[PDB]
RNA sequence: AAAUACCACUACUCCUAUUGUUUUUUUACUUAUUCAAUGUGAAGACAUUGUCAGGUGGGGAGUUCCUUUAGUCCCUCGAAAUUUGAGGCUAGAGGAGAAAAGUUACCACA
């Protein structure tokens, strides 16, 4: 368990920037005098209250398992991924936001793309590579992703045509089963 | 197209410094980015990086001088924790 | 920014009322706990503090334009 | 499991009183303590601080412990009573160094 370096708090930033407008009020102090701190075990990173680091720093580095929070997973290239686990911190502060039919989530829960015939509500001047979180009519939070393209493609798009790429979906939640 | 991290090209020395250039394959010293100015900082240079051009001369200054004063601010904790570590 | 050609230049502007939405949150304190509230066709030239909050909260929670769109959050 | 008559012992649980000890909680006050000033005021027995025993330590400085196996039924600790579990001993097997390194009948691209 370390603390982040300068470097991988830039692309940490840079991931959570692209896909969320506020990061000030992440990185806000809380009422306690406590705020949120970003630190990495392993591979990983996560997203935790000062106090819970500080109490958690007695548990063996190799008997550490979870913390917080886990925002996503660095790469052997040095180029940050954000996970399922990531999403309710974009669903908090998301930039754009996409809303899918029950026929469309369903796919979408399987991991397919969405398309603009399962596509029911949506964002107006949203940029063609831009940063949509998925949600559903009923505004439960089921992924996060880039469009395919801007709105107005999207709407003059064929129906049969991916309008948001998925980059996450609740089903990993059934592979770590 | 070959990454210069890759090759083993020298750094050059232009009007951006080179510093104190660090040894190839040894332990260079990992600087840890936790104290909440410094988040400060470095989120203060990804929102303006994010943002980019803004049509407004004063909305442009006043990105540029979040950030000057974000350093500035570093600068002053950094000097106290000096002053604290070498008198106390 | 509620004027309709700003309305419309709002994103590409890069016009934000964050700062003055939470100025106006962390003031209703103030403004409830001070006395001058009440010692008072214009839209912003009106002499009662009172009309003026009332100006500055329609503003907020009812914007003239997409009104099924404000944050619950803030709302609440 | 244990059988009641008879009479002997000490073992705990729940209450009482005074002929007494300690430990902890709350409240009150300044003498412990903290802050301001110079040619006395306020806070308050809480903090702060110090000494040992420990946990972690990818940061800093220096140099090149547990697990399995077989055995004497040899020793210690925990449990249960008419037996166990964890260590201990003998000697095989596992774990230049925060820079990064090694690997896959897998994936994408070329």
């Amino acid at each position: 368990m370390r603390p982040l370096t300068d470097q991988e708090m830039k692309i940490v930033l840079d991931k959570l920037a692209n896909y969320m407008t506020d990061l000030k009020s992440l990185i806000a102090p809380l009422e306690d005098g406590d705020r949120y701190v970003f630190r990495m075990q392993k591979d990983r990173v996560y997203y935790v209250k000062l106090s819970i680091a500080n109490i958690a720093t007695c548990v063996a580095r190799d008997k550490l398992l979870s913390l917080g929070t886990c925002l996503g997973k660095m790469t052997k290239s040095g180029k940050f991924r954000l996970h399922i686990t990531a999403l309710p911190i974009l669903a908090q502060n998301a930039r754009y936001k996409i809303w899918v039919k029950d026929n469309g989530a369903q796919p979408f829960l399987y991991g397919s793309n969405i398309v603009k015939a399962h596509v029911g509500r949506w964002t107006e001047d949203c940029p063609e590579h831009s940063g949509c979180v998925v949600y559903n009519m009923a505004d439960i939070p089921l992924g996060f992703g880039v469009t395919a393209r801007s709105t107005a493609e999207a709407r003059r798009l064929d129906p049969t045509g991916i309008v948001c790429f998925r980059q996450a979906d609740c089903g990993e939640y059934l592979r770590d089963e | 197209v070959y990454s210069e991290k890759e090759l083993g090209i020298p750094q050059l020395n232009t009007v951006t410094p080179v510093g104190v250039t660090k040894p190839k394959g040894k332990k260079k010293g990992k600087v840890f980015v936790d104290d909440r100015e410094s988040m400060n900082t470095i989120l203060a240079m990804v929102e303006a990086e994010k943002q980019g051009q803004i049509e407004s001369k004063i909305m442009r200054a006043r990105q540029l001088e979040e950030i000057r004063e974000a350093r500035r601010i570093e600068a002053e904790k950094k000097e106290a924790e000096r002053k604290a570590l070498l008198e106390n | 920014l509620e004027g309709q050609d700003a309305h419309n230049a709002r994103s590409d502007l890069h016009l934000d009322l964050s700062f003055f939405i939470t100025n106006l949150y962390r003031s209703l304190l103030s403004l409830s706990l001070n006395p001058d509230l009440e010692l008072g066709n214009n839209k912003i030239n009106l002499q009662t503090t009172t009309v003026l909050l009332l100006r500055c909260l329609t503003s907020v929670l009812l914007p003239p334009w997409n009104i099924r769109s404000v944050p619950p959050i803030r709302l609440a």
